[PDB]
RNA sequence: AACAGUUCGGGCCAAAUCCUGAAGAAAGCUAAAAAGCGCUGUUUGAUGAGCCUGCGUAGUAUUAGGUAGUUGGUUAGGUAAAGGCUGACCAAGCCAAUGAUGCUUAGCUGGUCUUUUCGGAUGAUCAGCCACACUGGGACUGAGACACGGCCCGGACUCCCACGGGGGGCAGCAGUGGGGAAUCUUGGACAAUGGGCGAAAGCCGAUCCAGCAAUAUCGCGUGAGUGAAGAAAGGCAAUGCCGCUUGUAAAGCUCUUUCGUCGAGUGCGCGAUCAUGACAGGACUCGAGGAAGAAGCCCCGGCUAACUCCGUGCCAGCAGCCGCGGUAAAACGGGGGGGGCAAGUGUUCUUCGGAAUGACUGGGCGUAAAGGGCACGUAGGCGGUGAAUCGGGUUGAAAGUGAAAGUCGCCAAAA
C-alpha cells in the first residue's frame, strides 16, 4: 500500500508449510520398521506398492516405502530414512536407503548401481 | 515537495499529450517559477509568462511538445554534491539522459550544474 | 635521504674465565643509558613538532 | 537538547519530551519516534506547553539525567 | 615493427652470436632460410590499439543551443588514449625485461645468505630508503 | 580422437586418417554435416545446437580442459577467459603455437623436462607469462627438438603441402 | 606496558611477522593499538634478503615509554633508533659454502 | 620523566623487603661491607579499569495495563567515584497505543552464503565485547576477582575410607562412555612468536609443527608417439557400402619417468640469529628407473546432451515435474552403445536465486484473492501564496574515529 502504511506495518512474507516434518533439518535419521504393508497407489496408476511403518529416533512414526524389488525387512529391521515424496501413493513421504544398516541393496542392478546400494558386478 | 508543484507538471504533460499549445495554471509559486524557467533554458518549452508576481496566482505557459514526463517529488530526501552521480541512475532512461533536479541554497539547480558547482541540496523533479 | 651511516662494535664480553661482569655492566650502564638518552631526544624533538603545530 | 513539557508534579523533576527521526533509508522516509527525558528544575517553573532547551549532567537519580534551561515560550493559561 | 620487439631481436641475435662463437661456424639457421610468402601469415603491427577502443559504453553529455564551441573528432581522440597506453606499454616492458636481463645472472632457488635486511618504509612519506648490510650497520645509501 | 569428429559432424583434427577413415568422412562430412547446416531451419535451438558444437570444438583444441567451467569461474560470458588463457597457459598455448602438439606430448613436457624461461624452469604447466618473458629450451632438450622443428616446419609444411 | 612486539601473521610453515604497538596482557593477535608496517623475514629474489618497517611512530610510542623485546631489538638497530643488542658478543665460527 | 627521603622500636621459637607502633610516608639489600638496586611521598605522561549517557539494536495485541524503592525531595550512610545505591521521613508520582507489562526465540559485532543492487538465511572456525564456569549462596586478599586447576556455605552427584572423615567438577589440551546422520591422535617441541617471575643464566598442550578425515579448496598426474593383421571377442543387421560399430581403441612398437617409489649428500633457508630446529626419514641437488604405481559415477520419454536390441506385460516397478507399464516400453529390468561431468561423482538434508511468488528497487484489490455497510473523529501522515528573520534539519570545507582480518583495485612474490 503507501509508504506510510509500509513504514507502520510488516509487509510479512508469504506463508507455506514444508511438508518434510523429520524432528530436524537432519539430511536423514534412522529407525526401527513398525509393520511392513503393501498398498495400492491412487488412480490413475495401478500396482501393489511396498511400504514399512517407521518410528525415527525421534520416536516420530512415519510411513517409508523401499525403493526397487525385492526386500528382507522383517519387524524392528533398522533402516535409515531419506525424505523421498512419491506421488502416486498419498500420505508416504519419506524413502529408505539400500546397502545401509540392515535394508540390503539389491546386487543385480547393474545401471544406477550407486542407488540401490550395488557393489559392482 | 509540494503536491501544487506535482499538479503543474502533470498539467503541463497532460496538455502536451493531449495537443493543445498554451496553457493557464492557477496557484503558481517561486520553485514553479523556476522549475518552468529550467525546463525552458533547457529546452523543453517556448514561454512561461507569469503574471501575479503576489497575492493572486497566475502563470500562462506556452509550449513546444517534447516528451515532458517530468513527475514532481512529494517525499523530501537529501541531495549530497558527489551522491547524484549514482542517484540520477534512477531515472527513466538510466544512462543517457534526463535532468534530475536539485535544489541548494545557491538557487535551483539541475544536476550538471550541481556537480559542476559541487553544491547539494534535495531533489524535485524528474525529466524525460 | 638526509639520513646518515657509520659502524659500531659491541664485541669482546667473553675474555676471562667466569668474570661475565664486564658485559654485565655493558648491559647495565650502556644499554639503559643509551636508550634513555635516545627517548629524551625523541621527547624534545616530538613536542618540538607539536609546538610547530600549534604555531601552524 | 530542545524540547516540551509534559507533565510537572514531581518537586525538583520537571519532564520534559522530545523527538527526532529515527530514518530508515531502507523505505526512504522521514519518520518520527520520540524519547521522554526528564531534568532536575530548582526555582520549579514551568506549564504544561511551553517548550524548554535542556543540557547534560552528571547523574542525578535513578533517572532524570539532564538539567533544564530557559523557557522558550511560556504559554498562557486560561 | 614494435619497439620491444627490436629490442629482444638485439638480445636474440647478440647472444646467437655469442654462441655462435661457442659452437664454432656451425650456424643453423635452417628455418630462418625460408623466404617463400605462401607459408605464412606473421601479422606484424606498426601502430596498435586499432582493432576497437577499450570500451564504446553508449553514453551521451548534451551542450546547449549556444554552444558556441567546437566538436572533437572520435578518431582523432583515439590513438590519443592508445599513446597513453603506448607509453605505458613501453615503460613497463623496459623494466621487465630489464629486470629479467639482470636476472639472467641471479639466484632463485634454495641457496642464500641473507643478512641484510633492505631498511624501509615510512607509510607517510616514504620516497627515501636505505638498507644495513652484513653485520655491519651501513645505512644513508640506495 | 576420432569418434569425437563423427560427433562433431566434421574434423577434428584427427591424425593419419586411414583409408576407411577417409571413407567415412566423406560420407558423414558431405552428407550429415551438409543436410544439417545446409536448409533445415528448424526451432532445435539452432543457436544452443551451434553453442554445444563450439564448447565441444573448443576442448580438444585446447586439450581437454572444460572450457564451461572456465566460463563459469568468472561470472561474464566469454573473451576474457579466453584473451587470457591465449595471453599463455604456457604450454598449450605457445609451445603449440610454435612448434608441436599442444596435447600430453607439448604436456607433461613442463611436468618432466624443462623449458626455463629466463633461464628459470616454470614446471606448473598452467602458467600466465607476458610482457617481457624469455622462453628456451633446455639443451639435452635443443639437441634433438631443433631437428624436430625442422622436420616439422619442412615434412610438415614442404613436403605434407607439396604432395598437396 | 605498551610493548611494541612482533605478532605472526601469515599461512603455514612459511609465516611473515608483523609489527604492532600492542598491549603486553592482550593475545599474541589479539587487540592491538595499531600495525606499524612489516617485516617479512624470508629471503628473497630482487634483493636476496629480507625487507620491512616502517618509521616515524616508533619514536613517539618510545618517547611515551615502550618496553618492547629483543626480537624487535633485531630491528630497530638493525634500522637505527636504538643501540646494538648488548647481547651481540660472538659468531660462530667455520661456516663453509661451495656452490 | 622529573622532584624529596627510606630513621627507631617491638612481635612472629628464626629472622626477614613477614607482621606491628612511633615519628612522615617506608625497608632495607649489596656481587667477603663495594658502587648499583629498591620502597614511600610530590608532580606529570602513557596504558587500562569503573561509572554514566544520546542514538541504532528480536517476534508476538487471541498479552492492555504495569509498578509502591515504585516515582521524585530532604536528611545520614554509601562508594575510590555521581545515583533509590541507600535507611528514615516527606510528597505521590513513573512507564503504556512511538505497544508498556506479559508470553516465545536468542549471546551481540567485524561479518559467512546468495543476490548486479537492495534484501534474506547464518553468528560455527578467526578476532572486538558481554556473559558463563557441577547447582545455588556469599564474601576475603589483593593495582587488578566475588576469581574455571583461590576460600567459605548450602544443595545435588560421585570416589575412597581405618569408618570417624576425607575427596571430588574436561564447558583448558588431547580421551572414554551417552544421543546422533555423524565431527580427529589419550602426537612432538619451546625450535620460533607471545606472557609470566629471575639484575642474569632459566619454567608454559598458548603457540609452532606434527597427526586422521574426498570434510571443501587449488593443483598435478593416471603418459607422448606410432600403431590396419580394422586382430579375436562384443553387440546390431534387409544382415548394402572394411555390412555398421566398439575400433587407433587394444595389441605391438619407439620415446618419457615429472607427481609419487628407491638410494645418496646439508649455516640453503625456516634461530642466518652470537647460539638455540623440534619441522627433518621435510625440502634442497644428485643419481638407480619402468608406462611401469593411478578412472569413476551419473544420464540417454519431454523439460535436458545423448539409443539402441532382448526381458517385462496395470505384475514388477521408476517419477524432481508431466507421467510411462493391459507382449512391439527409447521412461520398468538385462546386453551393447553413446552424452555430461572427473578423483571424484549421485541421492537426501540444508539456504539463496529463478521467485515481480510480500514487489523500497520490484505488484495488486470491477468481473479472478483481496475496498471495510457507512460515516465521525483521536493520535498520525500529508497538505495555499507572497514578505522578514533565525540557522535545528539541510548543505560546503578540516581533523578524530569508523580494530585488524574480509570484500574490492593495483602491484609484486606463489604455484
Amino acid at each position: 500500500p503507501t509508504f506510510n502504511q509500509l513504514i507502520r506495518h510488516g509487509r510479512e512474507e508469504k506463508r507455506r508449510t514444508d511438508r518434510t516434518r523429520a524432528l530436524d533439518k537432519c539430511p536423514q535419521k534412522t529407525g526401527v520398521c513398525l509393520r511392513v504393508s503393501t498398498r495400492t497407489p491412487k488412480k490413475p496408476n495401478s500396482a501393489l506398492r511396498k511400504i514399512a511403518k517407521v518410528r525415527l529416533s525421534n520416536r516420530h512414526d512415519i510411513f517409508a516405502y523401499i525403493p526397487g524389488e525385492g526386500h528382507n525387512l522383517q519387524e524392528h529391521s533398522t533402516v535409515l530414512i531419506r525424505g523421498g515424496r512419491v506421488k502416486d501413493l498419498p500420505g508416504v513421504k519419506f524413502h529408505c536407503i539400500r546397502g545401509v544398516k540392515d535394508l540390503m541393496g539389491i546386487p543385480g542392478r547393474r545401471r544406477g548401481r550407486s542407488k540401490y546400494g550395488a557393489e559392482k558386478p | 515537495g509540494r503536491r501544487i508543484l506535482n499538479d503543474a507538471l502533470r498539467t503541463i504533460v497532460n496538455a502536451e499529450r493531449r495537443g493543445k499549445a498554451s496553457v493557464e495554471l492557477k496557484p503558481i509559486s517561486t520553485v514553479m517559477s523556476s522549475f518552468l524557467r529550467i525546463m525552458k533554458e533547457k529546452g523543453y518549452i517556448k514561454n512561461f509568462q507569469v503574471y501575479d508576481p503576489h497575492r493572486v496566482g497566475r502563470i500562462t505557459v506556452d509550449l513546444q511538445g517534447r516528451v515532458n514526463d517530468c513527475k514532481a517529488l512529494t517525499y523530501r530526501q537529501d541531495v549530497r554534491a558527489k551522491e547524484i552521480e549514482k542517484y540520477t541512475e534512477r531515472t527513466l532512461p538510466t544512462r543517457q539522459w534526463g535532468y534530475v533536479v536539485i535544489t541548494t541554497p545557491d538557487g535551483i539547480l539541475d544536476h550538471e550544474e550541481a556537480i559542476k558547482r559541487n553544491v547539494g541540496g534535495q531533489v524535485l523533479g524528474f525529466f524525460y | 635521504f638526509l639520513e646518515p651511516e657509520y659502524y659500531i662494535g659491541s664485541w669482546e664480553a667473553p675474555s676471562d674465565p667466569k668474570d661475565a661482569e664486564r658485559k654485565l655492566a655493558q648491559l647495565r650502564r650502556d644499554y639503559a643509558k643509551k636508550v634513555r638518552v635516545y627517548r629524551k631526544e625523541y621527547i624534545h624533538e616530538i613536542e618540538m613538532l607539536r609546538v610547530e603545530k600549534q604555531r601552524k | 537538547v530542545i524540547g516540551t513539557v509534559v507533565s510537572n508534579k514531581m518537586q525538583k523533576s520537571v519532564v520534559v519530551a522530545v523527538d527526532r527521526l529515527f530514518h530508515n533509508k531502507i523505505y526512504n522516509r522521514y519518520v518520527k519516534r520520540t524519547s521522554k527525558f526528564m531534568a532536575h528544575d530548582d526555582k520549579d517553573a514551568c506549564n504544561i506547553g511551553d517548550r524548554v532547551k535542556l543540557d547534560p549532567s552528571r547523574p542525578l537519580s535513578k533517572n532524570k539525567h539532564w538539567i533544564v534551561a530557559e523557557i522558550i515560550k511560556k504559554a498562557r493559561i486560561y | 615493427i614494435m619497439r620491444q620487439r627490436v629490442h629482444a631481436i638485439l638480445f636474440l641475435k647478440e647472444d646467437e652470436e655469442e654462441e655462435e662463437r661457442k659452437l664454432g661456424r656451425p650456424l643453423d639457421d635452417s628455418v630462418d632460410r625460408l623466404l617463400d610468402e605462401y607459408p605464412e601469415f606473421f601479422i606484424s603491427h606498426d601502430r596498435e590499439f586499432h582493432v576497437a577502443s577499450l570500451n564504446y559504453k553508449p553514453d551521451f553529455k548534451v551542450m546547449p543551443e549556444g554552444w558556441d564551441g567546437t566538436i572533437k573528432d572520435m578518431d582523432e581522440v583515439h590513438y590519443e588514449i592508445s599513446k597513453k597506453e603506448d607509453d605505458m606499454l613501453y615503460e613497463e616492458f623496459v623494466r621487465r625485461f630489464e629486470f629479467n636481463k639482470m636476472k639472467w645472472r641471479g639466484e632463485v632457488m634454495c641457496h642464500k645468505y641473507s643478512r641484510r635486511r633492505s631498511s624501509e618504509g615510512w607509510k607517510i612519506t616514504v620516497e627515501k630508503l636505505g638498507a644495513k648490510g652484513k653485520r655491519g650497520a651501513g645505512g644513508g645509501w640506495k | 580422437r576420432f569418434q569425437t569428429c563423427r560427433l562433431l559432424s566434421g574434423n577434428v583434427w584427427n591424425r593419419e586418417l586411414t583409408i576407411i577413415q577417409r571413407r567415412i568422412l566423406r560420407r558423414l562430412r558431405n552428407r550429415k554435416r551438409s543436410i544439417k547446416k545446409r536448409k533445415i531451419y528448424p526451432k532445435k535451438y539452432l543457436t544452443s545446437y551451434i553453442q554445444l558444437q563450439t564448447t565441444r570444438k573448443l576442448p580438444f583444441f585446447y586439450g581437454d580442459l572444460p572450457i564451461t567451467e572456465m566460463h563459469r569461474g568468472t561470472k561474464r560470458t566469454s573473451y576474457i577467459p579466453f584473451l587470457l588463457n591465449l595471453e599463455t597457459r604456457f604450454d598449450v598455448i605457445p609451445l603449440r603455437l610454435y612448434f608441436l602438439e599442444t596435447i600430453p606430448q607439448a604436456r607433461q613436457l613442463i611436468s618432466h623436462r624443462r623449458v626455463c624461461v629466463n633461464k628459470g624452469m616454470v614446471s606448473i604447466t598452467h602458467f600466465k607469462l607476458s610482457h617481457g618473458d624469455i622462453i628456451s629450451f633446455q639443451e639435452n632438450n635443443a639437441i634433438i627438438r631443433g631437428e624436430e622443428i625442422r622436420r616439422s616446419f619442412y615434412k610438415e609444411i614442404l613436403v605434407e603441402k607439396i604432395i598437396g | 606496558v605498551v610493548r611494541i612486539r612482533l605478532s605472526r601473521f601469515g599461512c603455514k610453515n612459511r609465516p611473515f611477522f608483523r609489527v604492532m604497538a600492542a598491549d603486553s596482557r592482550s593475545p599474541r593477535d589479539g587487540k592491538h593499538l595499531e600495525v606499524l608496517g612489516y617485516f617479512n623475514p624470508l629471503p628473497g629474489q630482487d634483493g636476496g634478503k629480507r625487507m620491512g618497517l616502517k618509521f616515524d611512530r616508533i619514536k613517539y610510542w618510545l618517547s611515551v615509554g615502550a618496553q618492547p623485546s629483543d626480537p624487535v631489538q633485531r630491528l630497530l638497530f638493525r634500522s637505527g633508533l636504538l643501540p646494538p643488542p648488548p647481547m651481540v658478543a660472538m659468531g660462530r665460527k667455520g661456516g663453509a659454502r661451495d656452490t
